[PDB]
């Protein structure tokens, strides 16, 4: 959501989040904009434990779907990056974290990159 | 000084009624046109109150309730101030915002 909020506002949100939950990783999760199949979330910002795997985090994301979908799908960091689902949130944060202090993920059932 | 606010939250959920808790100090004498009002922090005068309640009566550790409709909509800082019949502020609370502490799009994972 870089388009809705300014860099400084996002940095401030991260500051506040980190002040209340200094041990969590703040994660902005977004439905792939061209997704026609999977339902939207009731949540946007997910505060996750360092040790949580990408797989467990995918199951959480699934649990926040406003309709029930059991179907398999993809979790794309930055919407550009296919990553190991055995990876912990600490590693994703170390390697993929945004300049604003957020890690971004897009969930999609299918995607074609150029 | 003479009036003191207790159990003041840093955060008050929008749409909920706000219970304001206050206690008079040993030598303070409350009067019946005394009132408690909610002020933007940085209020210049007591005539700048956003909303108000008369000091609750009858008087025998006090509270007054503010209905949700009349509470500030914005993200600004506010505080309670006690104003007596002479226009003198006798006490002022820590500041607060009318807003969830955690925005609702946030999900904490344990």
């Amino acid at each position: 959501f870089k388009q809705r909020k300014s860099l400084a506002i996002r940095q401030e949100e991260v500051a506040g989040i980190r002040a209340k939950f200094p041990n969590k990783i703040p994660v902005v999760v977004e439905r792939y904009p061209r997704e026609t199949f999977l339902p939207p979330l009731d949540k946007t910002k997910f505060l996750v434990p360092q040790e949580l795997t990408m797989t467990q985090f995918l199951s959480i994301i699934r649990s926040r779907m406003v309709l029930r979908a059991t179907e398999a799908f993809y979790l794309l960091v930055n919407n550009k990056s296919l990553v190991s689902m055995s990876a912990t949130m600490a590693e994703i944060y170390r390697d993929y974290k945004d300049e604003d202090g957020f890690v971004y993920m897009t969930y999609a059932s299918q995607e074609t990159f150029g | 000084s003479q009036v003191i606010f207790n159990s003041v939250e840093k955060f008050y959920i929008p749409g909920g009624d706000v219970t304001c808790h206050y206690t008079f100090t040993q030598h303070f004498i409350p009067r019946r046109k005394d009132w408690i009002g909610i002020f933007r922090v940085g209020w210049k005068t007591t005539r700048e109150y956003y909303t108000f309640m008369w000091v609750t009566l009858p008087i025998d550790q006090q509270e007054v309730q503010f209905k949700a409709y009349y509470l500030p909509k914005d993200d600004e800082y506010y505080q309670f101030c006690y104003v007596d019949e002479d226009g003198v502020v006798r006490g002022a609370s820590i500041p607060f915002q009318f807003r969830p502490e955690n925005e609702e799009d946030i999900l904490v994972v344990t």
